[PDB]
C-alpha cells in the first residue's frame, strides 16, 4: 500500500446542515505515484430509495507527494432539494473514502445526528421543515475505517 | 514548505486598463486559493476565494482563474481605486501561505528628478560620524542609478536609499541615497558627488560638493 | 454587522509575554474559524495560527508554533493568542481574521494591533540638512529604536513639498530616516524652518531648526 490514510480531524463540528465540511486530512505516501489521487466525501441519506446517497464533493491530489502530507478538504454541504423532507432531522451517514487512479483504498464513515437550533423546535417540528435551523453534529470519536488492497502502479 | 510565488513585484497601469496578476504555487492545488486587496494602513479586503468565486459585493471587473498551478487574478477595466497592493493566498496545505504581493500603481508622463545633496550637518562632525545624503525628488518612473563617487572612486557597499511611495498629487516618487562614512575618512577626502540616471535625463547629472 | 476587535498589543521584552484577544460580534464564532495574520512592518501576511471553536481544533505556523497557543472562548464569542517566549522578529501588526464559507479564505479582519518586541529604547539624533528658485532641506534622524518615529514641520503648518522616507535598518541595527522639503528660495533666512521629531518609545521629542 503506497498511500495510507494516517489520520481525520472533523473541523467545523457541531455545525450548521448547509455548512460546507472542513475536515483536515493527513496521510503519507511511500513513494513516486504516476497518478492522482481523489478524496471524495460522500451523504448517506435515511431515505429508503437507492438514491439515498450524495457525491457531495471530491478533491485530486496530483502529482502525489512523497511523505507525510496534510491539507482540508471542504466540502460542498448536501443538496437539501433531494432530500424527503422527512429526512432531514435524522440520523446519518457521512463517508470519506480515497482511491488511486479510480481504485478505491480506504474509506471513513461516521454517524451524524441532526437536530434543530432551538428546543421549541425539537418539540414542535414543523411540518415545513426549517432547514437553517438544522445543526449536524458529526460522531467524530468513532470513525469506522475500512481498507482495500488495490494494485497502486 | 509550499511557496505562492506572486509575480510582478509591481506594475504600473492608467484607469481603464486590464491587468492580471499570477500566482505560482509550487505544488498542486485544486481551488482553494484567494486573493486580497490592502491599502496603506488598512486591513486587507477579500475579493476573490476558491480560485474565481467572487465574494459578495465585490465589484464584477475582478476574476480569477486557475489554468494548472498558476491561479491569475485579472481586474478587466481598472478604476482609481484599484490602486493598491494585491495579495494570493492558499489554504489547500498545511500552513496556508500568501503570495508576496504585487503593488498596482499608477501611470503617468516621465518626470526627472530634481537632485539635491547635503554634506554632513556641522552638528553631526561634532558628534562624531558622517552622513552623506542625495536626494532624488518627484520622479517618473521609480527605477534610477544613484552612484557615489569620493575624490572620484566609486563607492560600494556605505550606502542605503529609500523611496516614498506614489505621491498622492503628482503621482511621482523621490527616493534618497545616504552615504555612511567614518567621520576620519570622510575629513581625509575632497569632492563628495552622487551621480543619477534616469529615464527622463539626457546624460547623468551630478550634484557635488567639496568638504 | 460583523466586527472583529482586537486588543492587547504594546512593547514587551524580548523572551516575555503577551496575550491578544479577538472579540467578535454579528457572528456566531462556533461555526466559522478564526485566525490570527501578522504583518512586519513594510512587509506582506504570514498566517499565524487558526482555530475552531465547535471542535477546539487549531493549526500554528511553524515557527511560532509551541511558543504561541490560541483559544477561544465560545461563550464569551472571543479567540485569543497567548504569545510566549516573544523574539524580535515577532514584531508586527497582528490581525484577527474570520474565515466561514470560503475554503479558509479570510472574508473579515479586524483593524489589527502593533506588537513591538524591544528591550532597549533609544532616542534618535536629529541633524539638519541645511540648504544648498526652489531649494531643498531636511532632517536626518539617525540610530533610534524601535520603530517609529513621527515626522512634522513647522508644527504642522508645513505640509507642501514634505517627503519623510521610510526608514530603513542600518548595519548597527538601528533605525535611519530623513524627512525632506523643498520650498522657495527666496524664503530662507526669513521663514524659520523647524523639523519636529517625535519618538514615543522613548518619550522623546525634539524640534530642530534647519537654516542655511
Amino acid at each position: 500500500s503506497i498511500v495510507s490514510l494516517l489520520g481525520i480531524k472533523v473541523l467545523n463540528n457541531p455545525a450548521k446542515f448547509t455548512d460546507p465540511y472542513e475536515f483536515e486530512i493527513t496521510f503519507e505516501c511511500l513513494e513516486s505515484l504516476k497518478h492522482d489521487l481523489e478524496w471524495k466525501l460522500t451523504y448517506v441519506g435515511s431515505s429508503r430509495s437507492l438514491d439515498h446517497d450524495q457525491e457531495l464533493d471530491s478533491i485530486l491530489v496530483g502529482p502525489v507527494p512523497v511523505g507525510v502530507n496534510k491539507f482540508v478538504f471542504s466540502a460542498d454541504p448536501p443538496s437539501a432539494e433531494l432530500i424527503p423532507a422527512s429526512e432531514l432531522v435524522s440520523v446519518t451517514v457521512i463517508l470519506l473514502s480515497c482511491s488511486y487512479d479510480g481504485r478505491e483504498f480506504v474509506r471513513v464513515g461516521y454517524y451524524v445526528n441532526n437536530e434543530y437550533d432551538e428546543e421549541e423546535l425539537r418539540e414542535n417540528p414543523p411540518a415545513k421543515v426549517q432547514v437553517d435551523h438544522i445543526v449536524r453534529n458529526i460522531l467524530a470519536e468513532k470513525p469506522r475505517v475500512t481498507r482495500f488492497n488495490i494494485v497502486w502502479d | 514548505d509550499i511557496q505562492m510565488t506572486q509575480s510582478p513585484s509591481s506594475l504600473s497601469a492608467s484607469v481603464g486598463d486590464r491587468v492580471t496578476i499570477t500566482c505560482r504555487a509550487s505544488q498542486s492545488v485544486s481551488s482553494a486559493v484567494a486573493w486580497y486587496q490592502q491599502k496603506p494602513g488598512k486591513a486587507p479586503k477579500l475579493l476573490i476565494y476558491s480560485a474565481s468565486s467572487l465574494y459578495s459585493g465585490v465589484p464584477s471587473r475582478f476574476s480569477g482563474s486557475r489554468s494548472g498551478t498558476d491561479f491569475t487574478l485579472t481586474i478587466s477595466s481598472l478604476q482609481p481605486e484599484d490602486f493598491a497592493t494585491y495579495y494570493c493566498q492558499q489554504s489547500q496545505w498545511y500552513p496556508i501561505t500568501f503570495g508576496q504581493g504585487t503593488k498596482v500603481e499608477i501611470k503617468r508622463t516621465v518626470a526627472a528628478p530634481s537632485v539635491f545633496i547635503f554634506p554632513p550637518s556641522d552638528s553631526q562632525l561634532k558628534s562624531g560620524t558622517a552622513s552623506v545624503v542625495c536626494l532624488l525628488n518627484n520622479f517618473y518612473p521609480r527605477e534610477a542609478k544613484v552612484q557615489w563617487k569620493v575624490d572620484n572612486a566609486l563607492q560600494s557597499g556605505n550606502s542605503q536609499e529609500s523611496v516614498t511611495e506614489q505621491d498622492s498629487k503628482d503621482s511621482t516618487y523621490s527616493l534618497s541615497s545616504t552615504l555612511t562614512l567614518s567621520k576620519a575618512d570622510y575629513e581625509k577626502h575632497k569632492v563628495y558627488a552622487c551621480e543619477v540616471t534616469h529615464q527622463g535625463l539626457s546624460s547623468p547629472v551630478t550634484k557635488s560638493f567639496n568638504r | 454587522e460583523v466586527q472583529l476587535v482586537e486588543s492587547g498589543g504594546g512593547l514587551v521584552q524580548p523572551g516575555g509575554s503577551l496575550r491578544l484577544s479577538c472579540a467578535a460580534s454579528g457572528f456566531n464564532v462556533s461555526y466559522s474559524s478564526i485566525h490570527w495574520v501578522r504583518q512586519a512592518p513594510g512587509k506582506g501576511l504570514e498566517w499565524v495560527a487558526y482555530i475552531y471553536p465547535s471542535s477546539g481544533y487549531t493549526s500554528y505556523a511553524d515557527s511560532v508554533k509551541g511558543r504561541f497557543t490560541i483559544s477561544a472562548d465560545t461563550s464569551k464569542n472571543t479567540a485569543y493568542l497567548q504569545m510566549n517566549s516573544l523574539r524580535a522578529e515577532d514584531t508586527a501588526v497582528y490581525y484577527c481574521a474570520r474565515s466561514y464559507s470560503t475554503k479558509l479564505a479570510m472574508d473579515y479582519w479586524g483593524q489589527g494591533t502593533l506588537v513591538t518586541v524591544v528591550s532597549r529604547r533609544l532616542p534618535p539624533s536629529v541633524f539638519p540638512l541645511a540648504p544648498s528658485g526652489t531649494a531643498a532641506l531636511g532632517c536626518l534622524v539617525k540610530d533610534y529604536f524601535p520603530e517609529p518615529v513621527t515626522v512634522s514641520w513647522n508644527s504642522g503648518a508645513l505640509t507642501s513639498g514634505v517627503h519623510t522616507f521610510p526608514a530603513v535598518l542600518q548595519s548597527s541595527g538601528l533605525y535611519s530616516l530623513s524627512s525632506v522639503v523643498t520650498v522657495p528660495s527666496s524664503s530662507l533666512g526669513t521663514q524659520t524652518y523647524i523639523c519636529n521629531v517625535n519618538h514615543k518609545p522613548s518619550n522623546t521629542k525634539v524640534d530642530k531648526k534647519v537654516e542655511p
